[PDB]
């Protein structure tokens, strides 16, 4: 139920 | 000690996943004052973001437990990886602050402005007093500091700039309590993207679909 | 040194996946002199095994490295001391745990389960300092001769459906496969151990059958 | 391919 966030590289 | 030096021995302690060491290897690269290249600014982000991750899971384990000696020792617990968190965090803040960002010479800009307001809404997801306020507002400037650029300067499937709205999403979310502004954040990234997604590359192709879904997952959770 | 407060603080440190903490409570639960209930050595392996198995993890990795650079003689001298830096983390604790086996778990075991799970132990803790180690001959002979005691032991005082017999019979058949490169005998070793407890479960209990289908699934491994 | 050995009960 947290929200997801971006990974850490692009 | 050299810069190709630490470079590989960061590259070798992300494989063998120690943290630690890569974020010793890429602080040091960083404090040299040159910019960073695009491999150079990933093994920072990596480094940084397991090495807080860490403390980030095990925040929020003991803040739930204290949340049902005593209770006391789960506080003290919680007390002592805040300690850690924030350290980590500041140091992150400082070298963005000291070197990144200022140097950042291309749109770069964003990312070290996506990550000042990553580590900043870090520090607001444990910030108790005085200095929240302070700290949420720097979360929140950097981010849209970050946007605006995104926006002049990159396709809406860029990943970099679907990576930001994306966190400045979950920033509204859970550091602003403003889930319509969230939703609304989050649901235009994705359908720009998808308008748009004639302008993804092959070479982005993997990244960006896969923060298009994180974003679609939020939206989910969101509204259900 | 203050007693239950160790080990709440040990189950906390668990829960927060802080195994280093917790491996340091626990050590201090050892230290003292007592001896350990059921919970408290299930703490102490929990915790020991995880510290050490981050070590093992890296350890595989920076060898495999070190193993596949192509005569890149600076990329491969790095890999080496690397490793090497991670061997003595990896045989300092392995080191720590033999002391506390030797100096405190062994000599106040006084039941034959908790001798034949230090002795089984002990087997494990020599066994990884076997998989990194002209002191090869010699831990592999201490590895050997605590699993044969523990067996021993185990075949006149325990069930076959026993879980720390059957763990013992499991760990005792990987070390002949692994460090001492026997697979008959390793196979001969984990086929009896399972024959035994599936016959007595017509003729102890929660997890035999967790450890059961481990044996049976490297059984299957080595004999395809 | 490595075997598995005993979970830490």
């Amino acid at each position: 139920r947290r929200p997801e966030s971006a990974p850490a590289e692009s | 000690m050299d810069k190709n030096e630490l470079v590989q021995k960061a590259k070798l302690a992300e494989q063998a996943e120690r943290y630690d060491d890569m974020a010793a290897c890429m602080k040091s690269v960083t404090e040299q004052g040159a910019e960073l290249s695009n491999e150079e600014r990933n093994l920072l982000s990596v480094a940084y973001k397991n090495v807080v991750g860490a403390r980030r899971s095990s925040w929020r384990v003991v803040s739930s437990i204290e949340q049902k000696k005593k209770q006391q020792m789960a506080r003290e617990y919680r007390e002592k990886i805040e300690t850690e968190l924030r350290d980590i965090c500041n140091d992150v803040l400082s070298l963005l602050e000291k070197f990144l960002i200022p140097n950042a010479s291309q749109a770069s800009k964003v990312f070290y402005l996506k990550m000042k307001g990553d580590y900043y809404r870090y520090l607001a997801e444990v910030a108790a007093g005085d200095d929240k306020k302070g700290i949420v507002d720097q979360s929140q400037q950097a981010y849209q500091e970050a946007f605006e650029i995104s926006k002049k300067e990159m396709q809406p499937t860029h990943p970099i700039r679907l990576g930001l709205a994306l966190n400045f999403s979950v920033f509204y979310y859970e550091i602003l309590n403003s889930p319509e502004k969230a939703c609304s954040l989050a649901k235009t990234a994705f359908d720009e993207a998808i308008a748009e997604l004639d302008t993804l590359s092959e070479e982005s192709y993997k990244d960006s679909t896969l923060i298009m879904q994180l974003l679609r997952d939020n939206l989910t959770l969101w509204t259900s």
